[PDB]
RNA sequence: AGAGG
DNA sequence: CGATCCTCTCGAT
């Protein structure tokens, strides 16, 4: 693998290095191996980075991986967009999936979680646990046919 | 050289719709598939008794022409006997940009 | 120019669409992978025409 | 559409005079755009045209069969025999101005198809009309005089814009909207009203 | 479906050259191109008009009522 | 003013290079041992052969809409063969006092190099180019 | 005679080949447009179908009838019904033709443009007689009938310009070329290895002096001298296509001159 | 209550896309409903174009209540709010 | 019409792909785009 | 899902769409019948009373007319039947449901609506005929083709609903995309093609034409510019009259490859004031490019002003090309005889190279690296030699193509077409692939029964030797067909996949919006981010700018930034400063020049530690380069005179400018620190750009000009900030979603390859979003 | 269905005059004549003739949209020359040019035999 | 179902 | 327990 690294003169230069690409994961045990740089060691198993190095590193590898689908395809999406998603998935302590498992079971609304999946099962658990709908979310106001607190209705006009 | 058989004609690997395309062998793989779905939505004489049938929707070209460019397969599919289009004189040009 | 091959049912022309299935009485062996107690399986779909 | 997966709607109609012309006084019935050939790779379209040109002059059919030995070269050979520039091109003049076009045009016959689905069988417009039985929303289909579906995709599109009011209006004032009576105690739609 | 009157492209009257064209081929034992030309059909837009024409009328007439 | 520069140059190289109507011409002055030239010429209206003696002038005279000439009795500052109108775009100072000019005659480009081209071009988005014989 | 010069090389009953010397492109072209469109002619513009037992649709028949070319000689002494005072049409604005044909013969019965009949009082005008150029005397074949079939209809032929419907074209194709040597460099010939050997040189090359290879390009030269061939359909004779061509163009310029004079008052 | 005082207001002194759009909206709604115009309409007739002129002149008597996540709010005059955009 | 009369439907390992074995039996071009892609075949 | 989230709506339209060279970007051609069906409730005000009374008189079947007069007390007086429709003496307060007339705001769309730009407010222009007409440069954000697309239309019913449309969703507003921080619309098709043709140095236009072209630009000063040529013919350059569509104050600069200040190849770009100086206008200049003429006009001159530009450019270019003309024939596929022999031998040698590796493998001599089979290593070699073959033969074609080659002409403009197209159409199609590997053994030990068993040769395993011009053999044909099918199948797979991914992402981020504290929070009010994008900047207001303190040798860094007034050689001389000599060995000003230098070296390190590889160009608000270039032109910067600034001016000027680049407002600890961080990166840029030496020696700025640069930077920055209420959640979800769904559906073209992605790809992104415990390619890269 | 009547191409409508002469807002001594129910047959011809008048500074025409039979002619003349006149003179010149042509073609036709 | 982009 | 969008047609119980 080629590397952009600074010359003693100061400028950045190509200095090819030996890297090992592995088929299979055991990050924990591999980094404790001598003659390796455990500061640099990487895996496409961002779930394992989350487990070995902590949430913050997990977040990084997740972006590294989200970015990599997008760019190792041709396209460019501004950092912040992919950054927002990664943050959403992260900011909880762990990896929250973009599925009915992850985000849909979250501490959110009620009428807003039935907008996605398991519509009736979400509505029944609401009627069982006697859930209180905040009516803050977009989806809530959509059902209510009221102006949501989005852009234009985010503030309040007065006299 | 150890042959047991010979093809009657490769043109025959194709079916009815593709058998209508001129020089399919000089076309990008899908473009061929497209024209296959397309030619099935093209107007003209579907049968001679059109004037005698009570059917929901019937579209018939006023003066359908036979193609100036034909496949040999077409003969069997009675194309030049019951055509789908007209031999329009077409310019490939940037004109009014319309 | 008509070719037939269709039916007329309650005044409407009906094409009977040729339906594709895998032929029976055929002996086919399959490799069953990783989360499986059986490595390989030899199958036969015996029919009576 | 041409016989090569080349769909296109008529953009405009021009009458003979405004159309570009050959010094023979030949004029097209149709004008396709050069920018629908390189990416499409409909090379046969070009061969078809060239061959049909030869065919019309020679007064013989075109052997557009696939695994032929017929070449662009062999065709082009004949087209030049027929006094035209071999590669389909022709000098044309601008109908408005009468001046020669700086570009020469690949022009000739090409079998084109008149396909079903025409603007007028498609145009629809609605502004209050057949409201659905149960749902109380505009009906489906142009025939029924239905309202167009403003899907979630479209709701999302509007949330992104921050168009809060339009979204509420597009979902209430237009389409649905209703007025129910709620209890200040239990908070349910079981309130009997004598609105007079 | 009967020989159109006038060529779509140019307008030269073609609706009169039909039977005339068929004699040239049948009786006079001529070839298509020469026969087309013999009818004064010089331009290719006029050429196609008659050459690619399929006269289904003959077939429709055939129907009994 | 009036004039802003004057010299006789002898063509070194003549290059069409993927163009028909235009040629990039390379020349030097008969007088100044340092004075260089580079120019895009409409070789269709004024063809230039290899090694041609030609008087090059840069004026600024003969804002406001262009009127068709109509010879009449209106005489412009020319009894020349080739005339152009450009715009100053850079003034590259090199070794010692070696000043190079930069003009675009509607995309056709100039590059006159020398020494004494001081209060003679003064960044003026004007300037006309004149060629003789 | 003073300005623009005409030199007729070939002339026939329905075709004129000539040269147009001492003229501007705009004029040559504008003439070609007015010849295509703007010349009035007579054409069927209303078919009233009593009986139609043919294989063909009523409108399909009506369409062909419109295309049938008919005498447009004394067409300047027939009014545009739009500006005629009658409720609908009359003898001063329309020509009324009739068609009745019945397949009586065991063989196929052919209906020709020859079978149309004027019923309108023409008031001695050379107008609406279906033009027949066909050797055998029959016109355009309109329809065909089996032994059974009948077709009974009435036609109203009216004054109109091609610019409204192509049927009104005294038109047909107009050949048009200027500078067969591209001395003007008014087009850049596409080539593979050689422009000269690949492009076939014009019939009009004989009438001009071939370039000069190692000679300067004529930058000041202006396109003049136009090689033209006007084809008549038959409604109006060839001479009249170009004479009426010149005339109607001359007319619309005059209306624009007269237009100015009306705004001049108030 | 909650109500943040006039002193200490960390929100943008600049009007937001949305505020501009809702202001121009509401004003056009009033003008369209035969309400009074506080600006010398230079032959103007469109309620939004009139609201536009009113905005430029800063003669729109409306106040944006900016809500914060805790529930608190900062009120700003349409006239005090900087209209760059 | 003729084309409709020569149609095939394959309900439900890689059923959509044009198999080598289709040579001379099925048309390689004729197949609808999406949903029924490579399941609806033409002889 | 279908009755609450989505609904069927009234005041809706939809019909076939067509292109319009004579329409304004922001306009929509509305067919007369449609205009006559869709209404708008207009309250009767004295401003409108007369226009409205007239409309009521016109009635439902005349165009500028209405249907229904709704007075007070409900009452819908129906204009089509009412026995009073004839009179009607309107009262104020009453509403009139008038027909949708010219210049009304409408929301126009094209499904799938997987993008904020698939929905845009348009100005009505009622027209004859049945299609919806649109400006060709709005084709891309909607993803429209004129092959039969349908496009829907929605009518706002309230004044506040109309304001929302015109002040937020307007087409000119939506020009600069916040997805890719680059602009979404540009010059396309004929206009792109022609602009190149017109901008040729060889392209010369006469007066007659010039005048028509000039009158064609609707803005036009009504002043004929002086011709470039005043020799035996007043001749204008193409570049010249097109510069009339380019507004003044527009400064643009490029440098492509061989681009010198003389660009002998006529490449790069130079536009000073509002006139092109050199460089052919093509995609890089007038396309959806981040540093294009569009990004510049939209930023510098305004969005409305820029939207107007699209029109002008099209009006001239289109007219010029209507008169120039442009075609494509079979001729543009036929490459040289001598060239065919080269292509032919290129294939021949690749084919022999293949036979050799095969014969070597068959002799049990070919030894694979590690991690892969002798068979595995064999295939990728053969695969490589065969692609290398097609590519080499393809370039052979491309190079041999003349400048008059209509296909080369198109790729040259970047209007349509690519290298591969040339290659395939004229030289060699290439190797066919299914599931990555080249055509497999469907039959026993062969790909077809026309072959013998165990034939690993290029032709047997699906290598197409022939071009589309030459034609394909039945085997080649069927193999091309096999690979072709792959594309069609994966569309019908990936589109149903990517589209689901979209709704999931969209539902997962719906409620994420910037609050009135730059905080990015959800419905529960939980902090997702403390500043949007970690900088509280609006995505639309950001563009890639080079950080010069990050790269280069310490040597070059010194040469550039260092100023030692205490050193005779290494100080700034008095040629470029009024106070120059008066400052040699200042000690007190050397203390400021030194403090400046240390911050400049502090960053150099900091940046090398954040951007580890040493990547200079990063997307940052405020294009400083443009501001500088602007000041230079605005103040007609006399590069020969010294200057009027002091070291104290530049140093404390840049220093104070940074204290005023506000994102957050709080006077407290965390907030002032959050603000301090938010700006860190931009400040590096700012300092790197506005350091003393660089200001004087490089830019050669004046005090008047500098003061303005500071005010411009401050203002631009403030504009560049995120607006509270920005629906950043939906935005991000769509900004990731839209590309995915379109990396397929496209899907294709062609048949070789175009995978990875489909393949890499949507299944991986699926693994990621689903948090797949059991991934397919678990890799570990050890250093 | 939403198409206009083909006579809308040459027939003037409700009120509607042929020429609408409006003063140019920008440059002096210039005017914008809007020709109603007209094309390139008249536009180009008047335009090209105007360009022969060695006292007409500017003369160009445009057909803003193809759907409509209507064209805009811009004329700028030298101080002390009304553009209305420059047009009048141009129009007159064309009629005369065409006059000769009719007379000439007519003459030549009679000499021709077929 | 079938079909359209 | 989920599996892209919208549209348009015919016409089975
Ligand atoms: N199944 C589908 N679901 C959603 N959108 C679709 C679907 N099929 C097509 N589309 C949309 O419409 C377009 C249909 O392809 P289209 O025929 O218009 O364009 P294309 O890829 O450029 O090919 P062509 O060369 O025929 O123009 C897509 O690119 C996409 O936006
Ligand atoms: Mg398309
Ligand atoms: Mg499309
Ligand atoms: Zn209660
Ligand atoms: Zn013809
Ligand atoms: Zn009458």
């Amino acid at each position: 693998y080629d590397r952009k690294v600074p010359s003693p003169t100061g400028e950045y230069v190509k200095e090819p290095e030996w890297v090992l690409e592995t088929d299979g994961v055991n990050l924990s045990e591999v980094m404790t191996v001598p003659g390796i740089d455990p500061t640099r060691i990487y895996t496409n198993s961002f779930i394992d980075i989350m487990e070995v190095l902590g949430i913050e590193a997990g977040r990084a590898a997740l972006y590294k991986e989200v970015y990599n689908v997008i760019a190792s395809d041709g396209s460019y999406v501004n950092y912040r967009h992919m950054a927002l998603l990664v943050d959403v998935m992260t900011t909880q302590g762990g990896l929250t999936s973009v599925t009915r498992h992850g985000f849909n079971r979250s501490n959110t609304g009620a009428l807003m979680r039935c907008s996605f999946e398991e519509t009736v099962e979400i509505l029944f658990e609401a009627g069982a646990s006697a859930e209180l709908d905040d009516c803050r979310g977009v989806s809530e106001n959509v059902i209510l046919g009221q102006m949501a607190p989005i852009g234009t209705g985010a503030f309040d006009v007065m006299i | 050289t150890t042959f047991t058989h010979c093809e009657i004609h490769p043109s025959m690997i194709l079916g009815v719709a593709a058998s209508i395309i001129p020089f399919p062998d000089h076309n990008q793989s899908p473009r061929n598939t497209y024209q296959s779905a397309m030619g099935k939505q093209a107007m003209g004489v579907f049968l001679t008794n059109y004037n005698v049938r009570m059917d929901t929707m019937a579209n018939i070209l006023y003066y359908p022409q036979k193609p100036l460019g034909t496949t040999r397969a077409m003969e069997y599919l009675k194309f030049r006997e019951l055509p789908a289009g007209q031999n329009a004189i077409v310019a490939i040009a940037c004109y009014s940009g319309y | 120019f008509d070719m037939g091959g269709y039916f007329i049912i309650n005044g409407s022309e009906k094409v009977l669409i040729a339906q594709e299935r895998s032929a029976g009485n055929i002996v086919q062996v399959f490799k069953k992978a990783a989360p499986s107690p059986i490595s390989h399986v030899a199958e036969i779909r015996s029919a009576l025409e | 559409a041409s016989r090569h997966g080349q769909k296109g709607t008529i953009g405009i109609t021009y009458r003979r005079e405004d159309m570009p012309f050959t010094a023979e006084g030949i004029v097209p019935d149709l004008i396709i755009n050069p920018h629908a050939i390189p990416s499409r790779m409909t090379v046969a379209h070009l061969i078809e045209c060239l061959l049909s040109k030869v065919a019309a002059l020679s007064g013989n059919e075109g052997d557009a069969s696939p695994f032929t030995d017929i070449t662009v070269e062999g065709i082009s050979k004949l087209l030049r025999e027929h006094g035209y520039q071999s590669r389909g091109f022709e000098v044309m003049y601008n109908g408005h101005t009468g001046k020669k076009l700086m570009a020469q045009i690949f022009f000739g016959p090409t079998y084109y198809q008149r396909l079903r689905h025409m603007v007028d069988d498609k145009i629809h417009a609605r502004a209050r009309g057949p409201m659905q039985v149960l749902t109380r929303q505009p009906v489906e289909g142009r025939s029924r005089d239905g309202g167009l579906r403003f899907g979630e995709m479209e709701r999302d599109c509007m949330i992104a814009h921050g168009a809060a009011s339009f979204l509420k209006e597009r979902l209430m004032e237009a389409s649905d909207a209703f007025r129910v009576h709620i209890c200040g105690i239990c908070g349910l739609m079981t309130v009997i009203a004598k609105l007079n | 479906m009967i020989v159109p009157v006038r060529c779509f492209s140019c307008g030269k009257v073609v609706g009169d050259k039909w039977e005339s064209y068929l004699n040239l081929l049948q009786e006079d034992e001529l070839d298509e191109g020469t026969a087309l030309s013999r009818l004064g059909l010089k331009r290719y837009c006029c050429r196609r008009m008659i050459l690619t024409h399929v006269d289904l009328i003959e077939k429709f007439l055939r129907y009994n009522p | 003013s009036n004039t802003l520069f004057d010299d006789i140059f002898q063509v070194s190289e003549v290059d069409p290079g993927r163009y028909n109507k235009v040629c990039r011409i390379e020349a030097a002055s008969t007088t100044q041992d340092q004075c260089k030239l580079t120019l895009d010429i409409n070789v269709e209206l004024f063809p230039v052969a290899a090694q041609d003696s030609l008087t090059v002038t840069i004026a600024s005279s003969l804002t406001r809409s262009w009127r068709p000439p109509q010879a009449g009795d209106r005489s412009l500052a020319d009894d020349y063969d080739y005339v152009m109108y450009g715009t100053a775009y850079k003034f590259e100072e090199v070794s010692k006092d070696l000043i190079a000019v930069y003009y675009s005659f509607g995309g056709l480009l100039m590059r006159l190099e020398g020494n004494y081209r001081n209060l003679n071009n003064l960044k003026q988005e004007n300037a006309y180019l004149l060629i003789r014989r | 005679e003073e300005g623009p010069q005409v030199k007729i090389r070939e002339a026939s009953k329905d075709n004129v080949d000539f040269i147009l010397s001492n003229v501007d492109l705009a004029m040559a072209n504008s003439l070609r447009r007015v010849m295509i469109a703007e010349i009035p002619t007579l054409a069927i513009d209303s078919v009233e179908v009593e009986t139609n037992t043919t294989v063909l649709a009523d409108e399909f028949i009506a369409h062909r009838l419109g295309l049938i070319p008919l005498q447009s000689m004394d067409i300047e002494q027939l009014e545009y019904s739009r500006d005629c005072f009658c409720e609908d049409h009359c003898d001063k604005c329309s020509v009324v033709l009739t068609l009745q044909a019945f397949g009586e013969s065991e063989s196929t019965t052919n209906v020709y443009s020859k079978d149309l009949v004027i019923v309108s009082n023409l008031m001695g005008r050379n107008i609406g007689h279906p033009i027949i150029q066909d050797k055998e005397g029959n016109g355009v074949l309109i329809c065909k009938l089996r032994k059974g079939q009948e077709l009974k209809l009435t036609c109203v032929a009216k004054k109109g310009i091609a610019k409204e419907h192509a049927k009104w074209g005294p038109a047909a194709a107009i050949e048009f070329e200027y500078d067969p040597w591209n001395k003007l460099k008014h087009t850049d010939y596409w080539y593979e290895q050689d422009s000269a050997k690949e492009w076939p040189q014009s019939k009009n090359c004989e009438y001009e002096d071939p370039p000069n290879e190692g000679d300067p390009f004529d930058y000041k030269a202006q396109a003049d001298t136009f090689y033209m061939n006007v084809e008549s359909v038959g409604s109006i004779p060839v001479d009249q296509v170009v004479v009426r061509g010149i005339d109607t163009l001359q007319k619309k310029v005059a209306s624009i001159l007269l237009a100015l004079t009306q705004m001049d008052q108030d | 209550e909650k109500a943040i005082p006039k002193d200490q207001r960390a929100t943008t002194p600049y009007m937001t896309k949305y505020e501009r759009a809702r202001i121009l909206g509401t004003r056009a709604l009033q003008i369209s409903m035969n309400a009074p115009v506080f600006v010398d309409l230079e032959g103007e007739t469109d309620p939004l174009r009139i609201a536009m002129k009113e905005l430029a002149e800063k003669k729109i008597p409306l106040v944006i209540r900016r809500y914060l996540p805790d529930g608190s709010f900062e009120d700003w005059s349409v006239e005090e709010l900087i209209v760059d955009l | 019409t003729l084309s409709h009369l020569r149609r095939t439907n394959t309900p439900i390992a890689k059923p959509r792909q044009l198999h080598n074995t289709h040579w001379g039996l099925v048309c390689p071009a004729e197949t609808p785009e999406g949903q029924a892609c490579g399941l609806v075949k033409n002889l | 899902r279908g009755n609450l989230m989505g609904k069927r709506v009234d005041f809706s339209a939809r019909t076939v769409i067509s292109g319009d060279p004579n329409l304004e970007l922001d306009q929509v051609g509305v067919p007369k019948s449609i205009a006559k069906t869709l209404t708008y409730p207009e309250v009767v005000t004295p401003y409108n009373i007369d226009r409205l009374t007239q409309l009521v008189r016109n009635g439902p079947n005349e165009h500028p007319g209405a249907k229904y007069v709704i007075r007070d007390s409900g009452d819908r007086i129906d204009l089509r039947y009412s026995k009073r429709a004839g009179d009607i003496q309107l009262q104020y307060g009453w509403k009139v449901e008038r027909h949708i007339m010219d210049n009304d705001p409408v929301l126009f769309n094209r499904q799938p609506s997987l993008h904020k730009m698939s929905m845009m407010a348009h100005r009505v222009k009622v027209i004859p005929y049945s299609t919806f007409r649109l400006n060709l440069s709005v084709t891309s954000p909607y993803n429209a083709d004129f092959d039969g697309d349908e496009m829907n239309l929605h009518v706002p019913q309230s004044e506040e609903t109309r304001a929302e449309l015109s002040q937020l969703c307007a087409v000119p507003l939506q020009i600069v995309s916040p997805q890719s921080n680059k602009p979404c619309m540009g010059i396309v098709q004929d206009t792109l093609c022609g602009i190149r043709k017109l901008t040729l140095r060889d392209t010369f236009i006469e007066l007659d034409q010039v005048l028509n072209m000039l009158y064609w630009v609707p803005d036009w000063d009504g002043v004929i510019p002086t011709p470039a040529i005043i020799k035996p013919k007043p001749l204008w350059s193409g570049k010249q009259i097109l510069s009339v569509a380019i507004p003044n104050g527009i400064h643009l600069q490029r440098f492509d490859e061989g681009t010198t200040l003389l660009s002998p190849k006529d490449n790069g770009m130079l536009i000073i004031d509002g006139q092109i100086i050199f460089g052919v206008v093509e995609k890089k200049t007038v396309g959806s490019s981040n540093g294009g003429l569009i990004h510049v006009v939209t930023r510098e001159k305004g969005p409305q002003v820029c939207a107007k530009l699209f029109g002008n450019i099209q009006k001239v270019v289109n007219f010029w090309l209507l008169h120039n003309g442009f075609s494509t024939g079979i001729g543009d596929t036929i490459a040289d005889g001598p060239t065919m022999r080269e292509i032919t031998e290129t294939i021949a040698e690749a084919k022999k190279k293949v036979l050799d590796v095969t014969k070597e493998a068959q002799a049990n001599l070919l030894t694979a690296k590690h991690g892969m089979t002798l068979r595995e290593s064999f295939e990728d070699n053969v695969v490589r030699f065969l692609n290398e073959a097609r590519d080499k033969a393809g370039r052979l074609a491309e190079v041999n193509l003349k400048d008059l080659n209509n296909v080369k002409q198109m790729v040259m403009a970047g209007s349509k077409g690519s290298f591969i197209n040339i290659a395939q159409m004229s030289a060699c199609v290439g190797q066919q692939s299914v599931e990555g590997k080249r055509i497999a053994f469907g039959f026993v030990d062969r790909t077809l029964p026309h072959f013998s068993k165990d034939d690993y040769s290029p032709e047997s395993k699906g290598f197409v030797e022939n071009s589309y011009l030459r034609g394909l053999t039945p085997q080649e044909f069927f193999f091309h067909a096999m690979g072709g099918r792959e594309g069609l199948i994966d569309t019908a797979v990936k589109t149903a996949e990517t589209g689901y991914i979209q709704r999931r992402l969209v539902k997962a981020l719906e409620d994420i919006m910037v609050h009135y504290d730059n905080t990015t929070r959800n419905s529960l009010g939980n902090v997702i981010q403390f500043i949007y994008g970690e900088d509280g900047m609006d995505a639309a207001h950001i563009e890639k700018q080079s950080l010069d303190t990050i790269g280069g040798s310490d040597a070059a860094f010194e040469k550039r930034y260092r100023v030692d007034l205490l050193n005779t050689d290494h100080t700034l001389d008095p040629s470029l400063l009024e106070s120059g000599s008066e400052i040699l060995g200042d000690l007190k000003l050397q203390v400021l020049l030194d403090e400046e230098y240390k911050q400049l070296v502090k960053d150099r390190k900091f940046l090398r530690e954040v951007f580890v590889d040493g990547e200079a160009n990063w997307p940052l608000p405020v294009n400083i380069r443009r501001i500088i270039q602007n000041a230079q032109q605005t103040f007609h910067i006399d590069h020969t005179k010294p200057s009027d600034l002091t070291i104290k001016d530049i140093v404390l000027g840049v220093k104070d400018l940074q204290e005023n680049l506000l994102v957050l407002r709080g006077k407290n600890e965390i907030i002032q620190n959050a603000q301090r961080d938010a700006v860190t990166l931009f400040c590096c840029l700012l300092r790197s750009r506005l350091a003393t030496r660089r200001v004087l020696q490089e830019y050669r700025l004046t005090k008047q000009a500098f003061d303005w640069v500071l005010s411009n930077i401050e203002a631009q920055f403030l504009r560049s900030v995120v607006h509270p209420g920005e629906m950043v959640g939906v935005l991000a979800a769509q900004s990731i979603g839209e590309p995915a769904t379109q990396m397929t559906l496209n899907t294709f073209h062609f048949a070789g390859v175009a995978s990875k992605k489909v393949t890499s790809g949507v299944p991986r992104l699926k693994e990621i979003l689903n948090v797949a415990k059991n991934m397919k390619t678990p890799s570990l890269t050890v250093y | 269905m939403n198409a206009p009547d083909r006579f809308e191409l040459f027939l003037l409508g409700e009120g509607e005059s042929k020429l609408k002469i409006d003063p140019d807002t920008k440059a002096p001594n210039a005017v914008v004549i809007t020709f109603e129910k007209e094309d390139h047959t008249l536009g180009n011809l008047i335009r090209a003739e105007l360009l022969n008048d060695r006292k007409v500074l500017f003369a160009a025409y445009k057909v803003e949209h193809p759907f409509f039979a209507r064209f805009k002619l811009r004329i700028q003349t030298t101080e002390g020359y009304d553009p209305k006149d420059a047009l009048k003179n141009a129009c007159n010149s064309i009629i005369n040019k065409l006059g000769a042509l009719k007379t000439n073609f007519e003459t030549e036709w009679n000499l021709q035999t077929l």
